[PDB]
């Protein structure tokens, strides 16, 4: 859980 | 006179079938993390808040990625308004996305 979040 | 306190609590059911999860008193937050095991990148970390007090049970959006919500009655999961707190009522449904993780809010006691 450490990636960004895709938008 | 007063009506002193109110209790009851909450539990989320996957629709998948996966486990269960029981949701602490107070805030609890939700999305891509251990809690529901959520890895999907388009689920925000800090997704939205889970509030149990009282006996009742509300959610806040808090990411422009949004959160779905269909109630017990009705058969469409539909966008919840961004930013702000909605109760949920035992039975109804949410999400994370429009068509995964999807969970039932069951009651149970405190
Ligand atoms: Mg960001």
């Amino acid at each position: 859980y450490d990636e960004s979040t895709d938008e | 006179g007063p009506l002193g306190s109110m209790s009851g609590g909450f539990e989320l059911q996957p629709r998948d079938g996966g486990p269960r999860v029981a949701l602490a008193p107070g805030e609890t937050v939700i999305g891509r993390g251990p809690l529901l095991g959520i890895t999907d990148k388009r689920v925000s970390r800090r997704h939205a808040i889970l509030e149990v007090a009282g006996g009742q049970l509300r959610i806040k959006p808090i990411h422009t990625n949004p959160c779905f919500y269909q109630s017990s009655e009705k058969s469409q999961l539909l966008p919840l308004k961004p930013n702000l707190w909605c109760y949920l009522n035992p039975g109804d449904s949410f999400s994370m996305l429009v068509d995964k993780y999807i969970f039932r809010i069951l009651s149970i006691p405190s």
